[PDB]
């Protein structure tokens, strides 16, 4: 069972640099070429460069000649990538993958967020207005990702869509929709529970019918 | 430097259907490889050296081509085949990748269930005003939303967000969020969210009056 | 006449454009075969040896090229500048053949080569004219017996003169064109056509260098290496004579 | 004269051994160094790549050699054409002149076969044109010299010496136009050294045509008119040179 | 800790063939070239050939071109050597070792004996004749190697030489020496304990004064 | 088929002495390697690439050379250094080996302690008669034995066996075994074993009479 285990997500300020790793097990680290690849939110895959763990040799994509330094630690069979002078365009997922002609094994990826923003808890606003009825939670102005949205502490889980967050002036916003039978609301209390682990924020908002 | 085009970038198939996606190279290469990626996870080597199947890959997959034209084919679509497929080349350094081809499950067309939501009082007190619209559980994905304030259309201050195809009903959903200052908001009275979908020639329109 | 030569110039030119069209049409579709083969070799190697990057193999190939370019040979007695091969190389000069399958690397080599040729070619030309005459004599003299037979058969003396020329070249051709080509086929594992191509490229003194036979001696057949040198000398003489006479026929015409 | 023929044979035979000794002494050391460098490159690659046997690398190198030998370029992976119309024209010219650079080889059996007949018919045809141009050029040169010769005769230098000095001017300009001028031209145009250019010129006009150096052949240059036009030079030079090569022959016979 | 573990000693008849193995651990079998080397009783080392476990590629010493076949099993990361139509000249030690320029790790070796002889137990004979006295055990006519010789059940370990076996007519002979203070013998018993594992033979001989 | 000569094939050194052993090549070679072998076990890489020391090896070992002449050196001999050393090359395939250089410990000369043994009765009854002679704990190794029956020499049915240098006293020993038929044995009365060693000019002679 070949396995490439990448280190955890990283959050850094513009200008800083960052170093991330990939430990291999299940084969001989020094027998195969290691590469890194960038994927910026759900778009084309971009080869960054390669290192030969056995020889130390490296080559880079011209795009990344300045930006990235690849190194390896043979004893711990670990590969490293350093990124420099980080800018916002560097925010992406990065993979280590193995191969000299096709990429036959990949790490699980690691996410880099590059941002000036400071840890901020979300403002949570209820969305109140047929047999089915739809309610919502607006969750805005938080940083960083992620937040968790549940409804009635998770006990209401069918009929729920939480939309992907988007960036507005360095902060994230999303909403969540839940659909329920109109008999149920407002006869029954509905509350969306929002948690933001980074800021140790836990908020509960009851959806109340408009006056 | 070598450029790989995958067109079309999106496509859909019912189960049982035959699927073919192509990769055209800006100049000849001796071999093409393909990767499968499902959201949340790393790419997997799927086909390599044009037509060899990676270990886990079911036989309904095949690959072919030569020179400057290559293809990946599914003899008979299955549900677990919904994914994004990427071609890649390494007959010239640097290795390069196609921009991927997203393959979704086909289903019966469905109209959006539409709901509009006024700004919560809580948000107003902080000076902001976000008007939200949910377009839920529709198919296919192509859809258009239009905002109108007192009958006049508005496009600025609008942010949109789409879910991935639902893993069980195969529908899509989106949110649209018009974000204004409390001032702008209070100056007008009628707010309408207007949705145009394949499923009707006549828009679906939800509205509310500030009072 | 000056007008006539100007006409002759145009004839040639058309002979060249005509040649151009044919070689282009015949060879362009294989311009890139060698690249293709190189790339195939690279890609095969990568697949066999996962510890090698394309880029590292690239450098290997550059470094190999530089060394071959300096005269290295792949190993698995190969010296092109040992005494025997340098002798041969000097021969390629004074004959004006100039195969060039081995190049000079040193500026001193180039400089000496200039004077070596300026003095060497005319010196060889003279020896060649000499051998041409002496060989033509042996040939024509032998033919004399058959000429006697034709004269008895009351064949006109004028045709007898012609048949003798035909013989004269045809006999040479057998000994100098046909015989060697058969020899080389067996010796060089060349095809019938490769060998004839070689022979003629050599005896015309065109000397492309894509094919070369006499550069090194062969163990298990000692006479081979000199016999070729001897052959080249005679063949060149036989060929010169043809050319002078076909030239001879030509200038009056 | 049989005695003379054998003397000549021994002589040349010595001119060759003499050449051999010199080229060996001048080139072999460079060659042995290169053989060493190749082996160093192999050994370095083995130490870096334990998944490779010496014997396997050996085959790689043999295969790479064969391809480079066929005119593959180490630098790239794959526009310009060697057989484009201008280059093919040039190639033919290399045949009928008997120069035969050979920097680009024929691959097809048909190519080889046609080449045989192309030359057999082409060379004598060219030889005739060459004799023609040699006579015509010498004439034009002789007429030109006559006017300056007239000045020498007035200055009362003897008709015997005036003829000799004119020769010196005669060739010196010829050389100037056909040897010196082209070598100066080529240095600037081809990025060759003074010595490389003269080496090229002479290898060319002797019709030795090694092929290590070929004017125009350079891939990068966008110079279409240049290379056939150079052939125009080649025509003049070859004629002028033929006149000379016979003459050094006369001097050689005299001693 | 790279390790190459070779299979055990092998005994075969003239004319037969034989296959021996070498399992690797501590590194990736398919990353490095494997070689085999012959050493005929304590003399020059002879490279037999190599195999590239990843590619299947093999090359042999011309001397061994016909004789030896190298193969590998990738899954069990094991290398094999087969030797053919064996003669007595083939009796030797054979090693697998790793490397493409130097041989950096070696198996512990495996001994090949090529012989007609059948498993035979030894005859054991005592050797009986100052401050010190020397006694011995003659152990003859056994096959195959080895035998083990101890004295007084191991109580006598100083002063003991067991000489290497030699072939006598297709069978092995050796002797063993023990030296003791003359006060000790024959006042005290001395007995040699010979074991021949192949034939399940275990013999004790008392040394008795003539 | 490059040929490596190690001469001399045997040598000896006292502890503290400096030892140098050489390897000449039939044609030039870019690197030389050396192996140490102790009897009973496989060769170990000792020095490689002319002068690099393998992991285990103590610093008193060094290596040098170039072209066609190479050497291995021990700055100061120690006891555990007694072994056979082999040079090897692989600048041309096939790799080749020197025929080894056996390095024994020097020590003070010692005379053989000699014992002769007459056939045991047990052996006689089976019809065989082996007369055995031990030449024990002597140095140096060069030794000569002679058998005499009734004062006249016999040199048939004699077999000899030498030990390796002993690990603790650095002496050698050998057995000599005269093997006769009971018939031959019973015909004569006096049996003598005669040993010539450099320690004494006059042979050492042990005898016994069948009587
Ligand atoms: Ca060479
Ligand atoms: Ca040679
Ligand atoms: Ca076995
Ligand atoms: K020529
Ligand atoms: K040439
Ligand atoms: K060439
Ligand atoms: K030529
Ligand atoms: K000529
Ligand atoms: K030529």
């Amino acid at each position: 069972e070949v396995q490439l285990q990448q280190s955890g997500p990283e959050l850094v300020k513009p200008g800083a640099s960052m170093k991330t790793s990939c430990k291999v097990s299940g084969y001989s680290f020094t027998g195969y070429i290691m590469n890194w690849v960038k994927q910026r939110h759900g778009k084309n895959l971009e080869w960054i460069g390669l290192i030969n763990p056995n020889t130390g040799y490296t080559t880079y994509n011209q795009k990344f000649k300045g930006k990235a330094t690849l190194t390896v630690d043979k004893s711990s069979s670990t590969a490293y990538m350093e990124l420099l002078s980080l800018t916002s365009e560097d925010s992406a997922i990065y993979y280590c993958t193995r191969g000299n002609y096709v990429f036959d094994y990949w790490g699980q990826g690691t996410t880099l967020t590059v941002s000036s923003a400071k840890t901020t808890p979300p403002s949570v606003y209820p969305l109140a207005p047929n047999s089915m009825v739809t309610l919502g939670c607006l969750v805005k102005g938080y940083f960083p990702e992620p937040v968790t949205v549940t409804w009635n502490s998770g006990s209401l889980s069918s009929g729920v869509h939480t939309f992907p967050a988007v960036l507005q002036s360095d902060l994230y916003t999303l909403s969540s929709s839940v659909t329920v039978p109109s008999s149920s609301w407002p006869s029954e209390t509905v509350t969306c529970n929002v948690a933001h682990p980074a800021s140790s924020t836990k908020v509960d908002k009851k959806i109340v019918p408009r006056d | 430097q070598i450029v790989l085009t995958q067109s079309p970038a999106i496509m859909s198939a019912s189960p049982g259907e035959k699927v073919t996606m192509t990769c055209s190279a800006s100049s000849s290469v001796s071999y093409m490889h393909w990767y499968q990626q499902k959201s949340g996870t790393s790419p997997k080597r799927w086909i390599y050296d044009t037509s060899k199947l990676a270990s886990g890959v079911p036989a309904r997959f095949s690959g072919s081509g030569s020179g400057t034209s290559y293809s990946l084919t599914i003899s008979s679509m299955e549900a677990e085949d919904a994914a994004t497929y990427y071609c890649q080349q390494w007959s010239n350094s640097p290795p390069t990748f196609g921009a991927g081809a997203k393959l979704e499950l086909k289903r019966a067309d469905a109209a959006p269930t539409v709901s509009i939501f006024p700004p919560s009082s809580e948000q107003l007190t902080s000076g902001g005003a976000s008007v939200v619209c949910f377009l839920n559980n529709f198919y296919p994905k192509d859809i258009n939303v239009k905002w109108k304030i007192d009958g006049s259309e508005r496009q600025n201050g609008v942010l949109n967000s789409w879910t991935d195809q639902d893993s069980k009903d195969s529908t899509y959903s989106m949110s649209s969020t018009l974000t204004l200052t409390k001032d702008e908001y209070e100056r007008h009275n009628s707010y309408t969210c207007e949705a145009t979908h394949k499923t009707s020639t006549s828009p679906i329109v939800k509205s509310f009056n500030r009072n | 006449r000056s007008t006539t030569l100007l006409a002759l110039l145009a004839l040639v030119l058309l002979y060249l454009v005509s040649g151009a069209l044919v070689f282009r049409a015949l060879e362009q579709p294989h311009e890139q075969q060698a690249q293709r083969e190189l790339g195939e070799v690279r890609e095969k190697f990568l697949r066999a040896h996962p510890c090698v990057s394309d880029q590292e193999l690239g450098l290997l190939i550059k470094e190999v090229a530089d060394a071959l370019g300096g005269g290295a040979d792949p190993e698995t007695s190969h010296s092109a500048w040992d005494l025997g091969s340098a002798f041969f190389f000097s021969g390629t000069i004074i004959t004006t053949i100039g195969y060039g399958n081995v190049a000079l690397r040193t500026d001193a080599g180039r400089l000496f080569c200039i004077f070596y040729a300026l003095v060497g070619i005319p010196l060889f030309g003279i020896l060649l004219a000499g051998v041409g005459d002496r060989l033509g004599s042996s040939l024509r003299h032998g033919i004399g017996h058959i000429e006697a037979i034709f004269l008895k058969w009351h064949v006109p003396p004028e045709l007898v003169r012609v048949l003798s020329a035909m013989l004269f070249l045809l006999i040479g051709c057998l000994l100098f064109v046909l015989t060697p080509t058969f020899v080389f086929c067996y010796m060089e594992d060349w095809s019938k056509l490769e060998a004839i191509y070689f022979v003629i490229v050599t005896l015309t003194t065109v000397g492309f260098g894509d094919y070369v036979a006499g550069a090194d001696p062969r163990q298990d057949s000692p006479a081979y290496q000199p016999l070729v040198w001897f052959w080249i000398l005679l063949g060149l003489a036989y060929f010169a004579s043809v050319l002078t006479t076909i030239g001879n026929w030509l200038r009056v015409v």
